[PDB]
């Protein structure tokens, strides 16, 4: 029952500390085996960074990586972190913090991560972050939507009339400009009977820079 | 060379078997490590799924169907995942992981394709631009792409009669949530140049056949 919250997206310059965290609810960090942090660079495998285990406190980190990483726990605030210093563009991954199992074999103990939080893209880079710009695209059946335009660095989020609209919904993987910057587009198909009377807005989600646009959609 | 090799990609039809091989390097004997297995589809963490040591230890994922078994084969010096009546939803990418010298090693992961998916034509959507925008002195015309199968297609874009290849950027076709692929194609243009045809279209070839899609000032 228990579930782990991670902390979100963002954009990091060169040799600045990467910081994550992850924190527990539905029960305590404490008096399970451990946890553990695991990232996925866009497009590759996974990575394991390393882990911490509860009855000691003691870290097995990737011997490649650890001179820069600091794992730990904070149990009053129920709390995981990972540190990572001196990043680069190599460091660009979407980071997963883990609850680590320990299972009996036969002449060992192993272990498997066996919860997930859901994911922080942390992008390594010189350029600078930039919001979107968010337009409507006005619309039985009618398809209706929102382009998202020029933004910096990835993820956006999308959701229609704050989540509770989720049927017909499709939000487009995003496209790389030659600028450097993304543009995507949501588009939700709805009846065209309700379209005097049911109100339409676009919730687009840009966390890397705390903005956040709703854009009302109407014929 | 790496611990763990696993193919890039794997086709297999429905209702069959799959067999997924986690390949150990020669110095490093597949009968002394466990093999884990964890599942990862497009968006989504990945999910443990298994681990196998031997048939007298092993252990299923909690919620993951008995479709899915481990195995090994010592004279191949490999790990298997075995996945029995091959679904369409089984099309994911699939990690082995053992522990070695205290380090959680990964395999590079294969790519599941199930094969048998039925050809299918893009639905296509043009929008023109917004009085927004247009307001903003920009214009962009967004051709958005769904539901087509296999995944290639290739996107051309005409102001009234005539070929426009400046300001256009168009995604790689990427997989859906429904196994069939989308895409999308975006051009840039000045309110000027949208306001001076008397429209624009998008045109998606697919399979040697097209969809055009027109929109007008």
């Amino acid at each position: 029952q228990l579930q782990l919250q991670e902390s979100g997206p963002g954009l990091l310059k060169p040799s600045e500390t990467l910081s994550l965290t992850c924190a527990v609810s539905g029960g305590s960090i404490s008096g399970g085996y451990g946890w553990g942090w695991i990232r996925q660079p866009p497009g590759k495998g996974l990575e394991w960074i390393g882990s911490i285990y509860s009855s000691s406190g003691s870290t097995d980190y990737n011997p490649s990586l650890k001179s820069r990483v600091t794992i730990s726990t904070d149990t009053s605030k129920n709390q995981l972190s990972l540190k990572l210093s001196s990043v680069t563009a190599a460091d660009t991954a979407v980071y997963y913090c883990a609850r680590v199992q320990n299972i009996v074999v036969v002449f060992t103990i192993k272990e498997f991560f066996e919860l997930w939080g859901q994911g922080a893209l942390v992008t390594v880079s010189s350029a600078s972050t930039k919001g979107p710009s968010v337009f409507p695209l006005a619309p039985g059946t009618a398809a209706l939507g929102c382009l998202v335009k020029d933004y910096f660095p990835e993820p956006v989020t999308v959701s229609w009339n704050s989540g509770a609209l989720t049927s017909g919904v499709h939000t487009f993987p995003a496209v790389l400009q030659s600028s450097g910057l993304y543009s995507l587009s949501s588009v939700v198909t709805v009846p065209s009977s309700s379209l005097g009377t049911q109100t339409y807005i676009c919730n687009v989600n840009h966390k890397p820079s705390n903005t956040k646009v709703d854009k009302r959609v109407e014929p | 060379q790496p611990v763990l090799t696993q193919p890039t990609f794997l086709s297999a039809s429905p209702g069959a078997s799959a067999r997924l091989s986690c390949t150990l390097s020669s110095g490093i004997n597949v009968g002394s490590y466990s093999i884990f297995w964890y599942q990862q589809k497009p968006g989504s963490p990945p999910r443990y799924l298994l681990y196998y040591y031997s048939d007298s230890s092993k252990y299923q994922g909690s919620g993951v169907p008995s479709r899915f078994s481990g195995s090994k084969d010592a004279s191949a010096n490999a790990g298997l995942l075995l996945i029995s009546g091959l679904q369409s939803e089984d099309e994911a990418d699939y990690y082995c992981a053992i522990w070695h010298n205290f380090a959680c090693v990964f395999g590079g992961g294969t790519r599941l394709t199930v094969l048998g998916q039925p050809k299918a034509a893009p639905s296509v959507t043009l929008f023109p631009p917004s009085s927004e925008e247009l307001q903003a002195n920009k214009a962009t015309l967004v051709c958005l792409i769904s539901d087509f199968y296999p995944g290639a297609v290739t996107v051309a874009w005409k102001a009234d009669s005539s070929p426009v290849k400046a300001g256009v950027e168009t995604t790689t076709p990427s997989k859906q949530s429904n196994n069939k692929y989308a895409a999308s194609s975006y051009l840039s243009l000045t309110p000027e140049q949208w306001k001076s045809h008397r429209s624009y279209s998008c045109q998606v070839t697919h399979e040697g056949s097209t969809v055009e899609k027109t929109v007008a000032p």
